[PDB]
RNA sequence: AGUAUGAAAAUGAUUAUUUUAUAAGCAAUCAUGAAUAUAUUAUAUUAUAUUAAUGAUGUACCUUUUGUAUAAUGGGUCAGCAAGUAAUUAAUAUUAGUAAAACAAUAAGUUAUAAAUAAAUAGAAUAAUAUAUAUAUAUAAAAAAAUAUAUAUUU
RNA sequence: UAGCCUUUAUAAAUAAUAAUUAUUAUAUAAUAUAUUAUAUAAAGAAUGGUACAGCAAUUAAUAUAUAUUAGGGAACUAGUUUUUUAAUAAUAUUAAAUCUCGAAAUAUUUAAUUAUAUAUAAUAAAGAGUCAGAUUAUGUGCGAUAAGGUAAAUAAUCUAAAGGGAAACAGCCCAGAUUAAGAUAUAAAGUUCCUAAUAAAUAAUAAGUGAAAUAAAUAUUAAAAU
RNA sequence: AAAAAAUAAAAUAUUUAAAAUCAAAUAUAUAUAUAUUUGUUAAUAGAUAAUAUACGGAUCUUAAUAAUAAGAAUUAUUUAAUUCCUUGGAAUAUUAUAUUUUAAAAUAUAAAUACUGAAUAUCUAAAUAUUAUUAUUAUAAUAAUAAUAAUAUGGUAAUAGAACAUUUAAUGAUAAUAUAUAUUAGUUAUUAAUUAAUAUAUGUAUUAAUUAAAUAGAGAA
RNA sequence: GAAAGAAUUAAAUUAAUAUAAUGGUAUAACUGUGCGAUAAUUGUAACACAAACGAGUGAAACAAGUACGUAAGUAUGGCAUAAUGAACAAAUAACACUGAUUGUAAAGGUUAUUGAUAACGAAUAAAAGUUACGCUAGGGAUAACAGGGUAAUAUAGCGAAAGAGUAGAUAUUGUAAGCUAUGUUUGCCACCUCGAUGUCGACUCAACAUUUCCUCUUGGUUGUAAAAGCUAAGAAGGGUUUGACUGUUCGUCAAUUAAAAUGUUACGUGAGUUGGGUUAAAUACGAUGUGAAUCAGUAUGGUUCCUAUCUGCUGAAGGAAA
């Protein structure tokens, strides 16, 4: 089981302290999705930054190729070379 | 007080229903948590995910913070909440000993359920 | 204050296009009609160009500042001119040559080749890695601080 | 000179960050009154004296038809004595920058595990700039609980940040421009018009109260409830 | 005096509360045991300075008859139809429209996923940088360009990197079908250069390029 | 049953501690005591703490010796935290380290100690003023004035009503406290420029507010018989002065008037005036200072400019869409 988390809310009007935790989480940008293996110590960092951030739970992660294999938009056409 | 930050002394009807939202969303996000940390726990045990999903007994978090998270008195979710605790914090500084939550800095993204009992 | 030449700018007048006499601000950009201009593939229902219909948005620049549209500062405008450079040193980097030598070559010197210690005549394994040894305090020699030195080929 | 900055490297490398585990107890369970496991609860290793709370000692304040002391008085027959006094006791009731016996959270920080490694320390050889800050939020000293005040503390922004909001808007609310583009989510804020964009429920108001800068003690008229 | 009686319209107050009690709900054992949470006032007056009214402005409180049609644009608590149900539904009511029948009828179906909203994010292409794979062409363990993935790419003081224009020195073809210069119109991700047209000069480039030197670049005194 | 001991708990750190204040203290640091009087010693100090540096604080340990204690042992001054000072320059050692041709020496090193730099990181061995004759670089980075911020202050208002008011708190009166307003003043702040005189008063000219002085309407007023009034409401249309003195705003005073309101407008108003005051250079007077000079002192005297470009206003034309 893992933590789908991302990064909801900005970082500019946030403190030092929940900054680090965001870093430590591997939040980057806002917007930027995260998967992690569910426990109890990164259960209580996302805790920690629980108003910046939104989770859900899932049967399995993506790697990094597959989140952006499942965004890119379908071009309408099919080309035929001649 | 020549400078002029003008800034309403009360929240709007759609500044409230934001409000809600956000709060509505941490608690979704506390639920989230607790779920996960339930499910891991069925699976180290030795159930499917759709199992431990299914299950009858969920598994309370066994970490402190979490713990009282989940603990209304503590901290409450938005349908528990007065209507006054969503849109009002404590200012002891303030006629009345309150002071509306949009006034509070970063209000958006700090969270204030808990005002004290009598004030 | 040479001699030519000189569609360099600022600036004057005139004309042509185009806009402008119910519309209010860094005067632009963007949007968008319209008019005009030119065009040797405008095939055109074309292109580009010029232009304050028209609508949106738009608080010069610079310095100095906690902070400037600022009623803080400087400049009428254009053209020319105007400002981290040289000599003698020392240190660090990088590269190249050379290399336990280098530089220079007659010599002489500088730097490194030993660490030191205020300084003197002291100086780095008596069986190997600090538990060895070297110097300084101390001292009969040790231990103890510090720094330094030894693990085919010297750095 | 450090603090904060940059460049170029280094490795016995993870030391950096963050979080968790740590504890108390309860149930059951298995062993041997025992002690493992599980699960549940508890603001859950260690340090502290803020808020909070409290009136202990200390510093103060109150009240006694109390007592006792002596008395102020008082018949009487100096005593007894009676309506005052003071302290002190008794009981009860309170507060405090420099009291904290109760006592937070934040916090300080411990080891290991864990996640950050297109990441953090740490260290080598060098370059800086700054040392007039401001506001906003919070707890304060000062000030009259005055100030766009002043003195620090803490957080953020500004400073040095373009964008959206707050009519306009250095610092507030969002959010960080590499160059486009403009379909999809949105944030803050809004959706009669100006001005992008809406429709509902249910109350209550009648004063244009009000509608993005909430003015008071008090009076009146209402309304509930007891 | 005066009562279909209280169930509710009397006075005198206190009060302005969910602590308490009560109701509603969560949480535990659960045939309802405890604990937590939620639920208690309104309007007017007071009202108050000096260029000019100033909620930003318009303006906003709705009324049967009567338009397809309005009915806060204020305050309080909420929804994204509504009610149920466990975000996802089930039901149905609207709303629409169709159908085919006697404007209605009944059936059908959409559809109930509010919207605006940033230079945020994603998407869609472009650049540079870095890590990781590639592809191609030709310290090849290299380079040039191109691919896929990810991460970053605001910025004063300041640090570092890399380029361009200008002038001189070394090397140095070319030629008025050229060159130099100017205007205009193009092209090159464009301080620059280059194409073309045109004007003017000049029978010609210290010319391209590599270095090395700079009195090397001005809206700021 | 009794004695005696050993003590144990409670209480206490309020006593006390060399001295402030805090922290600690009875397991005692405090107190008594014996001995002693030595460790109030001598070399290397790791390592931390603190920390810019210079410095500072704890201190394991190694080594030499001393002291007390059966012993374990303890002792590198004091329960802790203040109790101090760089270098340079001399000095007195000590040292045996240099020894300028040699030998000595001189002198210098090394160690030991010494006296102050209290503006207490100490600029030299050694240095106060005044300037209205003043000057330059600047700042408006910190005062002048004017704006702003603020509202103690000042101005006005309200609730309450002690007390006046013959008799009655609310005819009229209204303390102390209470709540506001105002944004005029005296402040306070330094946020404006600190190339804003419009230098504070007058004149010219007014504009505006209304918190109404008169004038108009109207309530109350044992404190409205009448008339005078008092007080309050509406009300800003109109009107609200001339002299003596004073630089004066102000005030007193005279004479008036229906009344002689209160303000705002860069304490309205000079690129429109005046310049008397405050105001530079002369100057004298009292007071101050050794003196130059000074002063909230008093006094005589004493230089202000600008042809309007824009806005605005007053008039006047032309053009024009009629």
């Amino acid at each position: 089981v893992f933590y789908k988390v991302t990064l909801s809310r900005s970082l500019i009007g946030v403190p030092h302290t929940t900054k680090s935790i965001v870093k430590s989480l591997g939040l980057g940008k806002r917007g930027s999705i995260v998967y992690k293996k569910v426990n109890p110590a990164i259960a209580g960092s996302l805790a920690k930054v629980k108003e910046l951030v939104k989770v859900e739970v899932t049967e399995h992660e993506l790697t990094p190729s597959q989140q952006r294999e499942l965004r890119k938009s379908n071009p309408g056409f099919i080309v035929e070379k001649r | 007080g020549g400078l002029l930050w003008k800034i309403p002394w009360r929240m709007s009807t759609h500044q409230k229903t934001r409000q809600r939202e956000r709060l509505r969303n941490v608690d979704q996000v506390i639920k989230q948590l607790t779920l996960g940390l339930h499910v891991q726990r069925c699976q180290d045990k030795g159930l499917t995910y759709q199992e431990a999903m299914e299950s009858k007994k969920k598994y309370k978090p066994r970490s402190k913070s979490l713990r009282l998270l989940n603990k209304p008195s503590v901290f409450p979710k938005e349908n528990q909440m007065s209507s006054k605790d969503k849109y009002w914090t404590f200012d002891k500084k303030a006629v009345g000993y309150r002071k509306g939550i949009h006034k509070v800095p970063k209000w958006t993204k700090i969270s204030i359920r808990k005002a004290p009992k009598f004030f």
